[PDB]
RNA sequence: UUGGAGAGUUUGAUCCUGGCUCAGGGUGAACGCUGGCGGCGUGCCUAAGACAUGCAAGUCGUGCGGGCCGCGGGGUUUUACUCCGUGGUCAGCGGCGGACGGGUGAGUAACGCGUGGGUGACCUACCCGGAAGAGGGGGACAACCCGGGGAAACUCGGGCUAAUCCCCCAUGUGGACCCGCCCCUUGGGGUGUGUCCAAAGGGCUUUGCCCGCUUCCGGAUGGGCCCGCGUCCCAUCAGCUAGUUGGUGGGGUAAUGGCCCACCAAGGCGACGACGGGUAGCCGGUCUGAGAGGAUGGCCGGCCACAGGGGCACUGAGACACGGGCCCCACUCCUACGGGAGGCAGCAGUUAGGAAUCUUCCGCAAUGGGCGCAAGCCUGACGGAGCGACGCCGCUUGGAGGAAGAAGCCCUUCGGGGUGUAAACUCCUGAACCCGGGACGAAACCCCCGACGAGGGGACUGACGGUACCGGGGUAAUAGCGCCGGCCAACUCCGUGCCAGCAGCCGCGGUAAUACGGAGGGCGCGAGCGUUACCCGGAUUCACUGGGCGUAAAGGGCGUGUAGGCGGCCUGGGGCGUCCCAUGUGAAAGACCACGGCUCAACCGUGGGGGAGCGUGGGAUACGCUCAGGCUAGACG
């Protein structure tokens, strides 16, 4: 007993994958930008954060990132960075950081 | 209007949190006499200012911990253990009246 | 089963003449004439003192049996008579006298009450212009209770009105024989009723 | 999307409607927001329709698509007559 | 002041106590005897057992590409092949709906629900309004074609390709995040530098109009979380707790939060009943009651919870999602025994259980809802019919006349009384039944004019139903059940003989029965009447209103004093209780009053009024409370 009201499931799969490849994207890049500030790579750290901040707001554009969700993400990354760069001051670029 | 209550700090063993005894009076729903009931509300002292035996005002706030939905407003009257004692003795009496073993 | 059976049997049980047949309950025979003792093998027997309920009972019955209404409706009336401001008793009687069937009786269009109902359920009764077959219809004040155009030429109704030249009509009602019409002026007052009842006893009855 | 529509209140063969304002998603016979006049199909009384435009315009102003039938009634009231 | 009735029963007799019993009202009822009609309402209360069959959510070609079957037309002299337009059909990709509506009450004693509040801890699709913009570039996967696996359900792999699917880049009205400052004051607002983020097109009456698109502020509606108060029984349940209570950081969410994790601390609750057990969705209301109160929460409405049992997440504005998904379990079915397919607590229905609860009906006309520019599609939401005296309300089985009184049946003091105006018989009316006419509900969307605005004109369209209803004609045309000792309205004969039997209670019956069984007669009620069950009532017999304890049941064997309850005279402050005022709330339906609708009423509409409780503001201060001061009559020395 078939129902054409399963296409939704037939489609959910496509989105499941869809969202997945995007979120995991973030996770990784963030976790990359983070380890950089540890070592004190004030140049590329911001080079990556920027690639992050972009991905993030891009997921909010769609259905991936709830909305304010993206916001948390952003606050949790920049704040986590800046604090680290206290071990080796002076941001070379000054990309994702107002001052 | 955020609810405001008045009571006494009876517990001072917790970190940043203080137990407040809040007495309430009211006519009994059928027997009409004024019965006096009460409740302990866990307040929230950031600066560890409020001490035992202090009468404080409570004010409904943003949830903080499981069971601690109130912040302390101001102090009303410092220096009044007489109230706390009552809380304490009643507690003590509670150690009695069981099936473990009664003595003197 | 809105009753319908032996009539002057009740004229008999109550000890009070009950005008249930119109003509005849006037000729030496509504039965009460010459035979006042109640029905049954035991009519001629000595009657023991009637217990409080007993009296309240028969006094309720006398009323009910008069208009010949089923207890079910009688009760309902009394119930609604109690929700109205006024005297729980006189107001009762008011509604009772407000019935389409009854009105036709007082208006004289019918020999008796019983005959009145039929006159209605067979549609010989106009009301403000439209016919009506439901007797339980309550006539409001200022209504033009009439006769069916069709029914005017009736061997019955005709012989009845002929009698109305000589009889006065209830003080709260008017009628134009020459035109077989008649109106309901206002709710009649207890001081305006002739019944041989005692409302108080009827009310008392319903508080048991 | 809050609509403006009817609501049954008559009885078996005795239909009596209630022009009201309520969230789309609720029932016909469900808790409304603000009743604004009634309508009677059969029209047994000379007074078989009422509206109080003052409020009716509030809503449309705020954003409340009314029914095909509903709008019809509001038109008779003179809800939209800009003369 | 619109409101309150009691009786029987412990004795030889009396009074009190006291229990038992009854009369009343009510029901989603069931059972018995009886059973004509209509309107409105209502109908699994038990196995939240198991469930065949069908139907219960879809819809858009004015978002994109094709398959099948066929028709018309082009390029071909012709043929094959091919190009356009098109009908039908199918599914796919994409959008929107599936998170509503419908069921049900298992669980749940809880912020679950009620009520009043908070959100500087939040979201909100479509709708409305307001501001800004849509610039350039590229990609994937079905369908479709080719191949393989399997019994099956279904699945694998290779290749093509469109789009309002997806992704990149630029613009940035704006918006996000960090940091700084100004204001505010828990995560509110302003602002500056840095960084990051937009977007689709389609249709026509195609130089403009419609639909749709993007960012942002506002609105509206809807909802998350949180707090005060309220919320059943057992103490023959008294101590409960280890993420348990709190803290710091981190995670996670729309967001507060032990929600989760790590570490730190040792807490948190309980006789104002913790924990344990039992039971039960909550409420507006509804039943009863003079009231307080008790009982209840189906039908309708609101909130919650589950959708065979348990677990989990995805997608999404929203789900942890009854007719979507993953897993385990129990069950049922197909099976080549590897492995699968199922969930009526949707409608109807089946079976089981039971005292007991319906038609596999009609219609999509109306009202609503989804999708659509629309025509329109879906809509067992719904509107209707049908079945059930299950309730209620209305209706009938006739009316008038007619004996000092028929017959028959009963009673007798045998003379007569009774059934009884009852019949018969007289006349009159005329439900049923027959013919004819025959409905509101229904006017929109659409179309046309007008400016797709306002305004105006035109068309279509009923399940009920040929039903209601009107006209005409027209037959005299169902009655039953309980009861007749007291309570309790209604009394005789016979049969019987502590038997047979009645019986709510007291009791009745052993040859004289107003109490058994029939009969005449009588009372009560009438398409109904009884019965049993259950709720309130009587019962002031759990006693707030409104009880008691010498002997009727009842003072603790006595003292001590804990918690608690309660407390003297005068003065003042505060004004928490307490009282008055204003205000928001107290949805709707119901109840009430009034007016009206359907020939009445039941039923329904419309309008008015009332209210306890809580929020905020204002006021009063006797009395209670509190603080202060003073007294001496209580107490103590
Ligand atoms: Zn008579």
């Amino acid at each position: 007993r078939n129902l054409s009201a399963l296409k939704r499931h037939r489609q959910s799969l496509k989105r499941r994958l869809r969202n997945k490849a995007k979120k995991s994207a973030i996770k990784t890049l963030s976790k990359k930008a983070v380890q950089l500030a540890q070592e004190g790579k004030a140049e590329e750290a911001l080079k990556i954060m920027r690639k992050a901040e972009s991905l993030i707001d891009k997921a909010a554009k769609g259905s991936t990132l709830h909305k304010n969700a993206a916001a948390r993400r952003k606050s949790r990354l920049m704040r986590k960075v800046r604090q680290l760069l206290e071990a080796a001051g002076a941001p070379l670029i000054g990309g994702g950081l107002s001052a | 209007p955020k609810k405001v209550l008045t009571g006494v700090v009876v517990s001072d063993k917790m970190q940043k949190t203080v137990t407040v005894l809040v007495e309430r009076q009211f006519p009994h729903p059928l027997y009409g006499k004024v019965i006096k009931r009460s409740k302990k509300y866990l307040a929230h002292d950031p600066e560890e200012k409020y001490k035992l035996g202090d009468v404080v005002e409570i004010i409904e706030s943003r949830p903080i911990s499981k069971r601690k939905r109130f912040r302390v407003l101001r102090l009303v009257e410092s220096g009044r253990m007489d109230l706390v004692e009552k809380y304490l003795i009643r507690r003590q009496n509670y150690q009695s009246l069981s099936k473990r073993g009664g003595k003197a | 089963g809105r009753y319908i059976g032996p009539v002057c049997r009740l004229c008999r049980r109550e000890g009070v003449k009950l005008y249930l047949k119109g003509e005849r309950c006037y000729s030496p025979k509504c039965a009460m004439e010459r035979r006042p003792y109640p029905p049954g093998q035991h009519g001629q027997k000595r009657a023991r003192r009637p217990s409080d309920y007993a009296v309240r009972l028969r006094e309720k019955q006398k009323l009910r049996r008069i208009y010949g209404i089923s207890e079910r409706q009688f009760r309902n009336l009394f119930e609604e008579a109690s929700k109205k401001k006024g005297v729980t008793g006189s107001v009762f009687l008011g509604l009772l006298e407000s019935r389409l069937d009854n009105v036709v009786y007082r208006l004289g269009f019918a020999v008796s009450r019983r005959q009145a109902r039929q006159l209605v359920r067979h549609g010989h009764i106009t009301v403000n212009g439209r016919r009506v077959d439901l007797p339980s219809y309550r006539v409001r004040p200022g209504d033009e209770i009439a006769v069916a155009e069709k029914s005017r030429n009736l061997e019955l109704i005709r012989q009845n009105l002929e009698a109305m030249k000589g009889r006065k009509v209830g003080p709260w009602l008017s009628l134009d024989v020459e035109g077989m019409k008649g109106k309901f002026l206002r709710l009649p007052d207890r001081e305006d009723l002739a019944l041989p009842v005692n409302e108080q006893l009827v009310i008392e009855f319903y508080s048991r | 999307m809050v609509k403006i529509r009817l609501a049954r209140f008559g009885s078996k063969h005795n239909p009596h409607y209630r022009i009201v304002v309520t969230d789309a998603r609720r029932k016909r016979d469900g808790k409304y927001i603000e009743k604004i006049g009634y309508y009677d199909p059969r029209k047994t009384t000379p007074d078989w329709l009422k509206v109080d435009v003052e409020r009716a315009r509030y809503w449309l102003s705020v954003g409340a698509q009314p029914t095909d039938t509903a709008r019809r009634l509001l038109r008779q009231a003179g809800v939209f007559r800009q003369e």
